[PDB]
């Protein structure tokens, strides 16, 4: 597969384009990314919203203004030569007739496959608003992406001065498991097999174990050891504090 | 008065973009946004302007580039009436800008509020983002309508003002530089889901067990030797003073090897005791 | 050939104007003389007709042999 990158600064201005538009939960937004799709990971480098008209009651009810994209192409090449369009966004957790038709709309003036995202503007649940999506035929069949943020130098730099470990990773690996146990009930009440095919495939992966209980106390064998090099370090605490206590006695006597 | 320019999280974060290219070479951008003197200033969304032969300059605006903008830039709402400018220029104690001049002055009778943003580091940011801006004031500090009533202004103490070049005049009249930055509801929550410190999330079931447990191909690898590391680094500075004077003429040598290997233990021991704690059910 | 005062970058090629051309270069036209100003140097005036002046009139005579005439 590939991989997608997209900057904070796409993700934080695209959703404040729903707030300039005040659009409701009836309707959508739909926007353009801007990057470079020639290499395998993906990178928007750029990102304007489109006023993407949409009926919530009739999927066959959708609008989509092409003058206003072949212009803002034209604006950006005095700006960046480097930034091409790699795709489009839009808003909404629904994937509807809307949003699968006008996939080939974009693909007229994107020369590589238009890069699907699915914008949450209520940052629903974990992390990553918005997820990476690519579009394949076998019907359209969207497949998931990985989707990591990564800025510049100066961009991560200048939004920490905007902003200005063990349990952590516990109560954030639970989660994961929580949400397996309502992925196989959600998915249970649907079929009454893909999916399944590759969940059982990946489960098998003391026989061969007899020699592998070792291993658990072979590391803590040497958390026993490290703890003797903890202690070390507050051995030298127990020896630096007396090298004042023989000063403090010096003191009332020079008083 | 005086104006005090409030520039959001999306705003800093495009002007300074678009000037990160190159050292010496310079660009400009348009600023827009709606408000009111009296204080008060804002900018809603901003966007570069292409370079002529002159780089930056009054004559570089061009105004059949800028109203296409504004015809493109009224589909989302964000079309507003122009703030000001922003340049780019590598800076330098007093006018950063090595062109711009009097060309404010042309920039102000078009509209009053327009100011002239100049990002001084390019790409030099440590951490502090200071960034320098403009405005005109003519005639004026003399009997009229006070400026230093806001924040942080007065400023020319003795030879050091901010660069310590500028002191009291600043670049032109003492435009009186005030910037502050502020975060919405929205661009609260969405920074703090994308860049705080560090962003490990979307592992985070993985975020420190695949950094470190599945990580341990090569990381700590032979703890054994990892440990004796340790060793060295204690041995050689424990040897200096064992007798608690003045010898090899040293001072935080016992606390030097304390600090490096404390942090490097508390880390050896979280990622073993985590290694069977994940507890992925292997059972047989 | 034009470049950038800061970025040092190259963008279009000048036509020639000062090209360092070293001047006080003689230049002369076919000029005036006769070997019969400075007499005593047929001998060396034989030689610069053979190895000269005469491959430089034709030089097909000599390309139908094969050979290369001098130069100089």
């Amino acid at each position: 597969h590939e991989k997608v990158t997209i900057a904070p600064l796409v993700l934080l201005s695209a959703l404040d384009h729903y707030e300039r538009t005040q659009t409701k939960e009836n309707k959508r937004c739909v926007g353009v990314i801007l990057g470079d799709a020639n290499s395998s990971t993906i990178r928007v480098t750029n990102s304007f919203a489109l006023p993407f008209e949409e009926d919530e009651k009739n999927s066959d009810v959708w609008f989509l203004d092409h003058n206003y994209i072949e212009n803002m192409n034209e604006m950006c090449k005095k700006i960046n030569a480097k930034e091409k369009l790699i795709g489009w966004y839009h808003s909404g957790p629904k994937l509807r007739a809307s949003d699968l038709k006008i996939n080939e709309l974009f693909k007229k003036y994107t020369q590589n496959n238009p890069l699907l995202l699915i914008v949450d503007v209520k940052q629903q649940g974990v992390g990553l608003p918005t997820d990476a999506y690519v579009a394949i035929e076998q019907e359209k069949t969207f497949l998931h992406l990985p989707c990591t943020i990564e800025a510049e130098e100066a961009e991560e730099i200048g939004v920490e001065h905007l902003l200005r470990i063990r349990l952590t990773n516990q109560l954030k690996s639970l989660k994961g498991l929580q949400s397996k146990l309502k992925d196989v009930v959600e998915y249970l009440d649907k079929v009454i097999h893909t999916i399944l095919g590759k969940l059982q495939d990946v489960f098998n992966l003391n026989n061969l174990q007899k020699a592998l209980t070792v291993k658990t106390n072979d590391e803590l064998m040497v958390i026993y050891i490290s703890n003797l090099v903890r202690s070390i370090i507050a051995f030298d605490d127990l020896i630096e504090n007396k090298i004042q206590n023989k000063k403090i006695q010096e003191q009332r006597v020079k008083d | 008065t005086k104006e005090t320019v409030y520039i959001s999280s999306i705003a800093l974060l495009k002007m300074l973009k678009h000037g990160r290219a190159g050292v010496p070479m310079e660009v400009m951008g348009l600023m827009l946004g709606e408000f009111v003197d009296d204080y008060t200033v804002n900018v809603v969304d901003v966007f570069a302007m292409p370079q002529s032969g002159t780089g930056v300059s009054v004559e570089a605006v061009d105004d059949v580039f800028q109203a296409k903008m504004m015809d493109m830039l009224k589909q989302t709402g964000r079309d507003q009436m122009v703030v000001g400018w922003y340049h780019s220029h590598p800076g330098f104690g007093c006018w950063l800008s090595s062109v711009d001049v009097n060309t404010q002055k042309s920039f102000e009778q078009l509209n009053s509020r327009a100011v002239a943003v100049v990002v001084d580091p390019i790409q030099s940011v440590k951490g502090k983002v200071v960034i320098d801006a403009f405005r005109l004031i003519d005639t004026g500090a003399l009997i009229n309508n006070l400026e230093p009533r806001q924040t942080t202004s007065n400023t020319g103490l003795l030879n050091k003002a901010n660069i310590q070049a500028l002191i009291h005049g600043l670049n032109r009249h003492y435009y009186s530089l005030n910037i502050d930055y502020h975060k919405t509801a929205k661009e609260t929550k969405m920074l703090m889901n994308l860049h705080k410190e560090q962003w490990q999330s979307g592992l985070k079931m993985y975020d420190y067990e695949e950094k470190e447990e599945s990580n341990l191909a090569a990381t700590k690898s032979m703890v054994k030797i990892a440990e004796q590391y340790s060793k060295r680094i204690e041995e050689e500075k424990e040897l200096t003073e064992e007798e608690l004077k003045t010898r090899y003429v040293g001072r935080q040598d016992p606390k030097k090897h304390l600090s490096e290997t404390a942090d490097e233990t508390l880390e050896n021991n979280i990622v073993s005791v985590l290694t069977a704690g994940v507890n992925s059910v292997a059972i047989k | 050939v034009g470049v950038n005062k800061d970025s040092y970058l190259i963008l279009d090629t000048l036509p020639s104007e000062f090209d360092s051309r070293v001047k006080a270069m003689e230049v002369d036209e076919k000029p005036t003389e006769t070997y019969s100003d400075v007499g005593g140097l047929d001998k060396q005036i034989e030689e610069l007709v053979e190895a000269i002046v005469l491959p430089m009139k034709r030089a097909d005579k000599f390309k139908d042999m094969g050979i290369r005439a001098p130069k100089g």
